[PDB]
């Protein structure tokens, strides 16, 4: 019950937030150490939103051999503990 | 109609000469001339845009010699040249050699042959032609029309188009020419007078194509409205209005990368339309489970949708595949034959046995194929129809009645029974039974099956159980009087070693090994060869037992004091009494149910549109024909038969060509099955190489067409899934648009049901099997609708395999 | 047939043409009544 | 007077748009005032929500005729045309990639080559337009390659 529709990354908002907007206002440019917003829509709503949190991790990838050691991926839960 | 001839000057093979030669002709409809010398397949015409817009061109400049008194090919150049060069159209000096070019020879069709075939050729200033130098496009009519004269009024009069590359030439120059009076010329041979000349020259020049240049032409003046404006126009503006009207009702087509008939059917108000308009300025004016309501009117269409398939029938058989699932058939609806007809003959005392049922099946089966709608059905007897001759025989056994006379009786009223039936096209019920009822009773058929054939291994571990000690001088007449050494240990190594070498061609046939096609080969070949194997892996351990197969002597009644071939419906030794003859409609009713949901069940899974068949199924020829071969055997004492799900499915997976997956196609022909009837009854006469065939190898085959029968069935591959993880569940309909829990409940349910019926075939009561089995269509068209939505319903119980 | 059997009058291709002449007259009547019925 | 499309199929969209599909917006106006038909062909760097023209999907392509009453010059057609050349695959793909005038010429030459024109046949619609399906077949053989 939890299936991705879509997700918006937003990226003429973020871009201008990032000081990127003269780059491109449809792909997603952001400067690193400094938030950016994301928006993921859902296929069917969502019941029970803390188990729903509980389930769900993110994964940036980097290169075309990423791994942990290289810092070239992290894998992070979606939680307000996480490491700002 | 008018007559329109296309010349190109082209430059011959053999001597080099350039000369006139005919591209295409026009009567209406458009003919093309092949490099082989023969005019290709007359055809609508149609026309380049770079043609058409270059003809435009060259005709609003043109120029026009109507109402010409010439009656000559040299009369009419000299006034066309003399008229170019006033028009300055063409230059002086360009006027000899260009009268030379067009009173050249005209060949024809007659000559190419004889001649070392035509090159195109572009005229110079000196006599010899150039060889073209832009790129040359092979003609696109030529490739699609060629490569494989009566219809001339007697008072129509005839086009000619010429046209010719010169490079000393400025620029494509046009010449129409309108006789005064029809005359006959040299270059057309055709008897035909010839009233307008086309005369198309010029250099070569992008977007430019002769050819085509002909052909818009001859296309134009070949239109009934141009040619009565050309007949009709003193000047040259009326052709060039007339050329505007043809270009406004032409219809251009654009390039696309997905063609289809439907959005080209698209265009046929448009193509009305535009016909419409070009004449209304111009005087002339522009030239298999339906009710029908109709007695025995399924069967009619059943014959009218398969009959015409016949030729292809017998010649779609001539395959490797066929020969390989004929031997495979063979032995698959041979030894349930025989297994059924021992079990006859020892429950009725040899009134009905094994020979019996031997003639019957070959009969009807050959029958069947030849007469049949869906001749991929195997006809033969089945568990069912063996419980109701027990019970019947148990009935008239109580009473003090003759068993078969009663048998007698009951196909007499099934044949009136059939006979009813399809004369109200009773067979449109079958559309009621949807995936859910076809897809349980084929599960349900697949694992009897398979623990029949298991239960068979068993009762011969049973028979020669495995002990320290065994009697030495034991009696080995006319079966084992005792248990044997080795018996039980080496039916189970054949049955294990048949089934594996099976499976492992099963999966060469798909791998990647070997040549493909004789992989492919092989691979059909799988199950004979597995069959040959281990038939001569039992032949050469000469000490040991194993059971073989056993046929009848000959053919004779399997009890001959009991009847003879044919059976007196008044009584054999007793008189018959009369109440019986009104009371055996019952159990007819019971057989018509028994056989009626059998066939059609088998006939609704064998033809599914996810099978690739094309040829169709008829379900009110076949049911009537293998009802009334029933009711007809009966009279001769011999079983009636029902088309057993199985059998067919394997007959129609041995004749299945795979793609590279997906199903790619079913040889459909009437000669497998045929084959396979008339082997059954040669069995008899087969007996020296049937006896050498142990019944482990048969058991191992079962086991082969149980498991591989479950291919096809959604509702194996749910209960797959049930023991599968949602993650890994496939991209299906059922899958992705319903939820995981829902669709396990369907399956459920669809479980629930087979356990069902899986318990009342336990029970004596297992008759009562056809209508628990109708019940599941109460089922699923009132009672799911109660629990599941109609997205979901669509989605798991689905016709053709849709997502709604 | 075969053994000893009882004589009837008939003999099997007699009673079997009696039979299937019934048959079809039962058919036809069948057939009739229902051409009778949907239409008035 | 009523185009002919309206009059032969109209008397009587997101879902069907793919997910990574762009818009291309063509206009097509009578000005006349101006000497000459115009036409204007914008590709965007990058595809665009134009807040003035909100579409199904963002703006890529801008197609712009414009000019005064001139003979065989039917504007409506004209963007119709625009639009189909827009439509068919491999112009399609050499406008995205086109980087002069001349490179987009050279597309509509070779869609003009791939064409077929129906005359005016007396035939039954339903053999005239289904006589095109092998020629048609024949003629892209070598497009979509
Ligand atoms: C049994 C042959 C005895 C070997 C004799 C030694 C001679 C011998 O058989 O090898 C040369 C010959 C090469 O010929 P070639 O490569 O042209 O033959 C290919 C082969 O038939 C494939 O099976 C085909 O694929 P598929 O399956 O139809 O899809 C493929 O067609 P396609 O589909 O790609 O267009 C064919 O092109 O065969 C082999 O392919 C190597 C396998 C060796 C076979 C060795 C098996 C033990
Ligand atoms: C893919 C191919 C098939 C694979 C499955 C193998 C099943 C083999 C049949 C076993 C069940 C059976 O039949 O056992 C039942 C028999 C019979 O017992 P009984 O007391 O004489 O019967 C009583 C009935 N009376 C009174 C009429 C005699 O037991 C035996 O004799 C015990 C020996 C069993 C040998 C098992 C062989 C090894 C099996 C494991 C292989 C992986
Ligand atoms: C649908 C089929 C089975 C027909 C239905 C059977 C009934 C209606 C008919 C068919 C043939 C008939 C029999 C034909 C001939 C005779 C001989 C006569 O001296 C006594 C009655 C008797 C024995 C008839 C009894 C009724 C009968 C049995
Ligand atoms: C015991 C074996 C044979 C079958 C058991 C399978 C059943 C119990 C399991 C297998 C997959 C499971 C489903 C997997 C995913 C989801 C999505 C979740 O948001 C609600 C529950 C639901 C819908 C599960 C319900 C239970 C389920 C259907
Ligand atoms: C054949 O029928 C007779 C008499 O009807 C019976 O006695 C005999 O047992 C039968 N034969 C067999 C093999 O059952």
């Amino acid at each position: 019950a939890l299936g991705i529709k879509s997700c918006d990354f937003q990226a003429a908002r973020n871009n201008e937030e990032h000081h990127t907007k003269a780059l491109s206002s449809r792909r997603l440019f952001v400067r690193r150490g400094q938030p950016f917003t994301i928006i993921l829509y859902f296929r069917a709503p969502v019941r029970a939103f803390l188990p729903a949190l509980k389930k769900v991790a993110l994964t940036a990838q980097t290169g075309e051999q990423p791994s942990k050691i290289n810092r070239t991926q992290a894998t992070f839960p979606i939680s307000s503990l996480g490491d700002r | 109609k008018v007559y329109v001839e296309l010349q190109e000057l082209v430059m011959d093979e053999k001597n080099q000469e350039l000369r006139w030669m005919e591209a295409a002709r026009w009567v209406q409809l458009e003919e093309n001339l092949g490099e082989n010398g023969a005019w290709g397949r007359p055809h609508l015409s149609h026309l380049t845009f770079w043609s058409l817009l270059e003809l435009r061109r060259v005709f609003t400049k043109g120029t026009v010699l109507l109402d010409l008194q010439e009656t000559s090919l040299a009369g009419v150049a000299n006034q066309l040249l003399d008229r170019f060069i006033f028009e300055d159209q063409i230059r002086p000096q360009d006027r000899e050699e260009l009268l030379r070019a067009l009173l050249l020879k005209h060949s024809h069709a007659g000559e190419l042959e004889a001649l070392g075939g035509v090159k195109p050729a572009v005229l110079t200033r000196s006599g010899d032609p150039s060889q073209p130098l832009l790129p040359q496009h092979s003609s696109l009519e030529t490739q699609l029309f060629c490569e494989q004269l009566e219809k001339i009024p007697p008072d129509s009069e005839a086009t000619l188009v010429l046209v010719g590359r010169a490079d000393f030439l400025e620029q494509p120059v046009l010449g129409f020419v309108r006789l005064q009076e029809a005359a006959e010329l040299e270059a057309v041979e055709l008897p035909v007078p010839i009233r307008f000349l086309f005369v198309l020259l010029g250099p070569e020049a992008p977007h430019i194509d002769y050819t085509q240049l002909g052909r818009a032409a001859a296309t134009l003046m070949s239109e009934r409205v141009f040619r009565i404006d050309a007949y009709m126009a003193q000047s040259r503006g009326e052709l060039l209005h007339s050329l505007e009207g043809f270009l406004d009702c032409s219809l251009v087509l654009p390039p696309t990368d997905a063609p289809s008939e439907q959005a080209l059917l698209s265009l046929v108000p448009v193509q009305r339309e535009l016909l419409r308009r070009r004449y209304q300025s111009s005087p002339a004016k522009p030239d298999p489970l339906q009710q029908t309501g109709q007695l025995f009117g399924g069967l009619v269409r059943d014959i009218r949708r398969r009959y015409p398939y016949y030729l292809s029938d017998i010649t779609d058989a001539f395959s490797p595949q066929v020969l390989a699932a004929v031997i495979f058939i063979y032995f698959a609806a041979l030894s349930p034959a025989i297994t059924f007809g021992g079990l006859l003959g020892e429950k009725t005392r040899n009134q009905m046995g094994v020979s019996e049922l031997l003639i019957s099946t070959a009969v009807q089966g050959i029958l069947f194929a030849l007469l049949g709608a869906q001749p991929l059905l195997v006809v033969g007897f089945s568990g069912p129809l063996l419980v109701f001759e027990e019970a019947f025989f148990s009935f008239c056994e109580t009473n003090g009645l003759e068993y078969i006379v009663g048998r007698v009786w009951i196909g007499f009223w099934l044949i009136l029974l059939v006979v009813l039936v399809v004369a109200f096209e009773g067979s449109f019920l079958v559309r009621f039974i949807s995936r859910y009822t076809q897809e349980i009773f084929s599960f349900l058929i697949s694992l009897i099956f398979i623990y029949e054939t298991f239960s068979k291994l068993i009762k011969i571990f049973q028979d020669h159980p495995l002990q320290k000690t065994y009697n030495y001088n034991v009696l080995m007449v006319p079966k084992p009087q005792g248990p044997l050494p080795n018996t039980a240990l080496l039916s189970l190594v054949l049955m294990a070693g048949t089934f594996f070498f099976a499976m492992m061609l099963r999966k060469f046939k798909n791998s990647s090994y070997f040549p493909g096609k004789l992989r492919r080969v092989i691979g059909d070949f799988g199950v004979p060869i597995s069959i040959l194997i281990m038939v001569l892996v039992d032949f050469f351990i000469q000490d040991t037992y194993t059971q073989k197969l056993s046929v009848p002597d000959g053919f004779k009644v399997s009890n001959s004091s009991a009847r003879g071939w044919v059976i007196h419906p008044l009584g054999l030794r007793s008189e018959f009494p009369i109440w019986m003859m009104f009371a055996s409609a019952l159990p007819a009713l019971l057989v018509f149910i028994l056989i009626f949901l059998e066939s059609q069940i088998t006939t609704l899974i064998v033809s599914k549109p996810e099978r690739k068949m094309v040829k169709g199924s008829g379900f009110h020829l076949d049911l009537l024909l293998v009802v009334g071969m029933g009711g007809v055997a009966a009279l001769f004492g011999m079983p009636w038969l029902s088309a057993t799900t199985v059998r067919s499915v394997t007959h129609a997976n041995a004749l299945t060509v795979m793609g590279k997956a997906q199903i790619q196609e079913v040889k459909e022909q009437r000669i497998s099955g045929l084959l396979v009837a008339v082997l059954v009854g040669l069995s008899i006469l087969m007996e020296p190489i049937l006896s050498r065939i142990p019944l482990a190898v048969l058991f191992g085959i079962f086991l082969y067409m149980g498991v591989t029968s479950l291919s096809g069935i959604q509702l194996f591959d749910r209960i797959l899934l049930l023991f599968k993880p949602p993650k890994y569940h496939p991209d299906v309909p059922y899958v992705k648009r319903v939820k995981t829990w829902r669709m396990h409940l369907f399956t459920g349910i669809q479980i629930i049901c087979l356990a069902v019926l899986w318990v009342v075939k336990s029970t004596p009561a297992s008759l009562a099997l056809p209508f628990v089995l109708i019940l599941t269509v109460p089922l699923r068209r009132v009672l799911l609708p109660l629990i599941f939505r109609n997205v979901e319903l669509q989605c798991l119980d689905a016709d053709d395999a849709k997502a709604t | 047939g075969e053994r000893v059997q009882l004589a009837h009058h008939f003999s099997e291709p007699e009673i079997t043409l009696i039979i299937f002449g019934v048959m079809a007259g039962v058919i036809g009547t069948i057939l009739l009544i229902s051409y009778g019925i949907r239409r008035l | 007077h009523s185009s002919l499309e309206t009059q032969l199929f109209c008397e009587q969209i997101l879902e069907k748009i793919p997910p990574d599909s762009e818009a291309t917006l063509v206009l097509v106006g009578r000005a006349d005032f101006l000497e000459q038909p115009v036409l204007g062909f914008v590709r965007l760097q990058e595809a665009a929500e134009l807040e003035a023209v909100e579409l199904p999907v963002p703006i890529r392509f801008l197609f712009v005729l414009l000019g005064p009453e001139a003979p065989h010059i039917d504007y409506t057609q004209l963007g119709r045309a625009a639009a189909t050349l827009m439509s068919e695959r491999v112009f399609r793909i050499d406008a995205y990639m086109a980087q002069s005038r001349g490179e987009l010429l050279h597309s509509l030459e070779g869609f003009l080559d791939c064409s077929l024109v129906l005359p005016p046949t007396d035939a039954p619609s339903e053999q005239a337009l289904l006589s095109l399906v092998p020629v048609q077949r024949e003629l892209l053989r070598r497009r979509y390659q």
